[PDB]
């Protein structure tokens, strides 16, 4: 609901935004609600956006998501890779299943977290029951395979491990605070308050 | 069970009850019971209570055919209210032994019913209802003796009648009275 | 195992030890299903034997009128006497009911309570249907009254007016307004 | 639903709108949903407008409506009535209940049709069960047979029929082509298609 | 859904309405939905802001009503006698419960009704049942009672009838046609159709 | 049914047992089986366990007339609860033969109700609330023998009662031991 | 669930508009739902206001309809027929029903379909059952019967096929190719793909 | 539903407005739904907001409000009390609940109402149930009588009562007219008609 | 539920935009629900405006679609093919059922996917029962078996695969990597990652 | 349901606003629902953009919360604490669960509540059933024990507290009015009333 708007002078003339705007206006993309189909193209079409308004300036995703479908996670990865500009991530607070990988998978070096932020890994779930004929249900497992692979496969280019020790620790869901989330190689940096009443 | 065993001692005494929305359950039971004690005894009547709000047109004419193939009479008790396929069964009761209490209240209608589907079938269903219509409109003429031409004029909309009154219309045969029983 | 259905069930065995002691219960909302078994059971009794009072105990918030009829047509037709008690509460058809007993031998027990009041009812369809309705609402209303009047000796001009809205009755005054013969008490 | 809106070029300025704007610049009022009262507002609040606007001006009413409650009816017809100008009923499609009383309505010489519509006519109905006490439910009868009698009495004033057989026709429902509506006297004229071909 | 918007031309500029707003401009308001509590504080700050706009010009009230509650129609009927102007009610089609009471609360000479209105009049209903305790039953009937006298009592205020009598009247359901509202002393004129044909009558 | 069997022999025990809401379908099979019972056997007493967080007002004043009636003694025993109706009938047990098992709880209230439609009817069930009101507390004043102002006061709100408490207070005569 | 809007230069001024616009812009009317009175209504308006706005251009009705209210057809249908411009009915994906004789109602010479459309035909049906007196049944299937036939004249009237085989070929539904719809008589012609 | 908006002229230029937009132009806030924490949250940021726009005049809040929730009541309550300006408090229709304590807190001599209005006072209520463990019943219980002797403490401050004797008379419901009310000390003078007749 | 909007600069003004309208005013469009009618003649609408807006310049589809109704795919699919200029197909995320034709459905050399993209093909599904007379079920099936053949019929013109192969390959549900959906012809190329690293 | 908005004179210009973009204006962000994630983000932008818009000057946060999502809780905690600016927080009526470390959490001399407000704190609740195998279930425990530790840990921090002593006084819900609240650390002053009289 509340979400204000305001307007910022200047000489040339004066604009109405809100806070998503004015975050947009700066090239930062908020990815912070599930990762549902939808919301995953909103945010491609940000990053294609971005990169077309201007290709050398670096994007950032600020990111506090409780997780998504493993289905829209691979394109939004592909378009983070694949756009010119360098993406830099930031987790505010969460980044759980999906949006643990994409946290991960920002351009080297750029990878952040807030100190108390919390990075969840785990393998792609399906709640919902999938009924059908045992060849459908066989091809239906193949392709959860798949994805499965591909997902420990995507984390292991970006972390440096192996993407059998990957598969062994997200089992079972896996919880990293900061630190522990930038010795497994997801995050590069934790963040350090910048709040002025410092020195 | 409680309510049953009042029924059955009531249909060891050739006693038997329409006393809801005629379905096709309980015409079957009500055919059955008839079967039953025609087979027990052919020769004795039944008699037959109805406080029936009416139903089904179809399981109703079950009940009537029934009726009229035992062997024996039936005679028809209106209480309380017999209305719609409830005062035709009434009225089906063997000449000269269709009572009325005197309270009870009856109700002649025409038939309702649905339309639906394809135009095809809409059509179908209405050359059925112009069949229904007439036959059972013949049939409430026979039982009543008044003319065809009334009982469709009469039953266009909701016909109300006082025991008096269905009495006179034709109905019923006689109206019941007193603690020493009486008729009309 | 041992006793079952003499009388099926616990409830349904109390009530048939009753039935035969020639004691019936209206206890509910008057339906077609319960009219239609009190006027068996009333069937069922005249024909055991036709010269024995039946009693008739009444715990009822009312309900449906043509349904109500049929038990009262029943009540007058019997060959025997049918006395009536009001037991916690008789209202609306538990009250005419109640007051259609046999005259004399209608009871009130102390803390009951009588309510008398116009009937209820719908209005359903075309204008046309709603003129027949309406024509049925009239015959009712002034036989109901009639009848009313009838039981209690009140003129049927101040069974008109008392039944306008919910009229409520103590045991007492239900006993002075002639809805009732007697009050129990011992 | 898609309704698109549109740009109209003038030397004045230059204006966006609808086709139900547009055709409200025209002093078209459209009459297409169910009379329920919150429409039938729209409607008197459309036509007092218009009278105000321009008083001296045609008001034209597009009908294309299933049908509508009694109460309102009344309310717009004495509204059509009411106000300054003539009114110019226009039955594109279906004119059904009390949208057919309306059409009807309209000032005479200017009630039409387009051929296929159609028009239907019957008595108040009530779906819905009310539910009271007796009193109650005879005052609610004598106000339906009111109603009904003034629905009657007001087709009968615009059709040049008798009160009486008008009740006769619309006991059950009547279903009337557009030549058979005019012959009714339900519309004046059935619109001839004027297409350049 | 289809209430279409218009423009006004003028030489000070140009301006987008609805019919309710240019309804407004020429202060009036219309009263058209059930008489809830939110619609009647929409009432009232009309009316308020109508008197803070131009405390002497008429007020004129549209009236359409199905009906509402007793507990806003008193706010509404206060506000209405309070402000500085003139309140001009006119029935449109129907006004029933409350908005009857409001239609004949209008100041005196200036209530209406078109001709084949309809005005109903009826005494404080409640459904809905109140659950509670004895004690909080007999305040609730006697706040009831209180509200259905104070009713009538403002009727008979405004229709010049003794109070005893509208409650007698108003028992039960009341309908009016307008001819008999008008004798009821509940408007003051029927309006006649100004229809620039029916004009040679 | 077994449950039914259970109190089926104990019905032959000459006890029955109050354990719901009082409804006017609980209440009629109540009033039926002390209407059983009186004729049975007029003489000895019949035994009411209670065990009920209380019901219909009129529901509950068929089994007290009904207990009032009958030619034997009614014994009230409160196991649990008794509440609302369920204390009143407690309390209405022949005098000297109303008995709390220990741990019991007795809850004393006045009555609840609904109010529902035109002002005339509102009137009208509000004159019925004060009767009914004034009559129950009349009975509960004579019950426990406590003055009708004190009845009324305590019962404005929820008032409860240990075994103890009730004893002292009237509703019950004696508590029962071991 | 999003339809993008833009915007068009020219030395007049800038205006914004969406796809829908813009076809109505062009005199394009697009009929894509359900044929529900509410729309139709819609397309009415559009059409009647088309006709206001430059009586002699064409109006041409983009058709990709599931199908609709017979009740609603008729008023369309008249509408077309009635406004002074020519109308040219295009079938883009599905022609179902109602939409199906709207499509065959366009002037003649300009009734299109794109190649793989599909038109489906098929008597008025009526699902929801409708309850009733019989008397008031009767009058209902009489009135079906009467909306039936109309719509089998109709269709025959622009077709140029006999009223008797329409009814004979619509007991059924039927379903055509746009080549098939051709030989029937429903359009004109057949959209050739205009690539390069 | 309808509300419509207007336009003032002036030499300034033209502005487009709502009534309650117009009446917060004149330091009006309407107080009208049911006080739940989003609408307290409303009349708080208004109340802050018209403080800041302009310390020294006076603010007004017009109540109309079928009650609400004790826990946003005290918030509202404080605000009003916190900021510069003065508050006036006007009671249209109703005030009950935590509404009447509002009216009754404005500032002292400009507590109003209107004639037929009504004033309903009771203790903190708690529709649904709460569930739980029994220290957590405790808890909640203490909390809630804590809320209870607060809000018969601040309703005696400004009504000049005893706090006791608010206890008292607030058991249960409790109705006043306007000129009750006035006698209680939750207002200080009742609206006159201004009527120029 | 939020999608920013954002402003550009220039000379000639100052223009308000989303990314989708962004996205279209490159002739892009964003083909990302299920293909139900509804979309799929946003679809069209957006195809046909483009064309007529500038018929010489190349349009882009952008493809991330989870499947849709056969009834709108060919449709979309004539469309397409249709107008004047050049189709561009780009799945950048998962190209499934109906989406999968019209991924492949682009003008040859222009169909393009994301590597870790996901085609999937499978036949005509209908879930729900559709309930009738034999009579009615027996026309159904065999629309849904010429529906069936068209599918694969067009595939195969695309994908210069043999009807009868695909028919084999999409018995059951078939899912292709980007890699593998180049190999079966259903686009051209494999978009490599352009990053400045 | 009702906020009205209004217009702020100037020689610049114009400009139309409402209570809560006024509120943002003078940098102050009000924190008044359930902390749920959506409003969480909402929170952390518009810190975020005051702090880009101006990063030396204070931001305030306004606080009337009935308490919300241990998960969000802490990612605001994180951007208060990051940004440049000074936070002040003040409670305006409630700071329950989540809100109360926020309030507590802002910058030291900066804490502040009105005089009725009331702090409440509690561990975190899990109220829905999170069904699973021990496995996953113990690995939710673990978490959820990590959880509550950083709750207090963070609370430790803020009122000068021991850890410890913040478990104990926190095992069951706790309440503290506004001076109680003091004392205990949460703030640093109780705001006066600053009316004119």
């Amino acid at each position: 609901y509340i979400l204000p708007s305001f307007i910022e002078h200047s000489s040339f003339g004066v604009k109405e935004s809100n806070p998503y705007n004015k975050l947009f206006e700066e090239r930062i993309i908020f990815l912070g609600v599930q990762v549902d189909d939808a919301s995953a193209n909103d945010i491609m079409a940000q990053l294609l956006v971005l990169e077309s308004l201007d290709p050398d300036r670096d994007i950032t995703m600020y990111i506090n998501s409780p997780g998504g479908g493993f289905t829209s996670l691979m394109a939004i990865y592909d378009t983070m890779q694949y756009v010119r500009a360098d993406i830099q991530t930031v987790c505010l607070g969460q980044a759980a299943s999906a949006a643990a990988v994409l946290l991960a998978a920002g351009t080297p070096g750029k990878r952040m977290a807030l100190p108390n932020a919390r990075v969840l890994i785990h393998q792609p779930s399906l709640s919902g029951v999938i009924q059908g004929q045992f060849s459908d249900l066989e091809i239906q497992a193949a392709e959860i395979e798949r994805m499965r692979t591909l997902m420990e496969t995507t984390l292991a280019r970006h972390t440096g491990k192996d993407a059998g020790v990957i598969r062994k620790d997200t089992d079972r869901d896996k919880i990293l605070t900061a630190e522990e989330a930038k010795d497994y190689g997801i995050i590069d940096t934790v963040l350090e308050y910048r709040k002025l009443s410092a020195q | 069970s409680l309510t049953d065993s009042v029924y059955e001692r009531l249909l060891s005494e050739r006693i038997i009850f329409l006393g809801s929305e005629v379905n096709d359950e309980i015409a079957n039971r009500l055919c059955a019971q008839i079967l039953l004690l025609a087979a027990e005894d052919a020769s004795k009547d039944i008699s037959l209570y109805i406080n029936s709000p009416g139903g089904s047109i179809s399981a109703g004419m079950a009940i009537y055919d029934t009726m009229v193939l035992a062997p024996c009479d039936i005679a028809t008790y209106a209480m309380g209210m017999a209305a719609s396929m409830g005062e035709f069964l009434l009225a089906a009761g063997t000449k000269g032994k269709r009572y009325a209490l005197p309270h009870a209240r009856i109700l002649m209608h025409q038939p309702l019913g649905g339309v639906t589907g394809s135009a095809a079938d809409i059509a179908i269903q209405a050359e059925q209802f112009a069949v229904i219509k007439k036959e059972m409109f013949r049939l409430n003429a026979e039982f009543t003796g008044q003319p065809i031409e009334r009982i469709e004029a009469d039953s266009d909309r909701d016909r109300w009648f006082t025991a008096a009154e269905a009495l006179e219309y034709g109905f019923v045969d006689h109206i019941i009275t007193r603690a020493h029983v009486n008729g009309e």
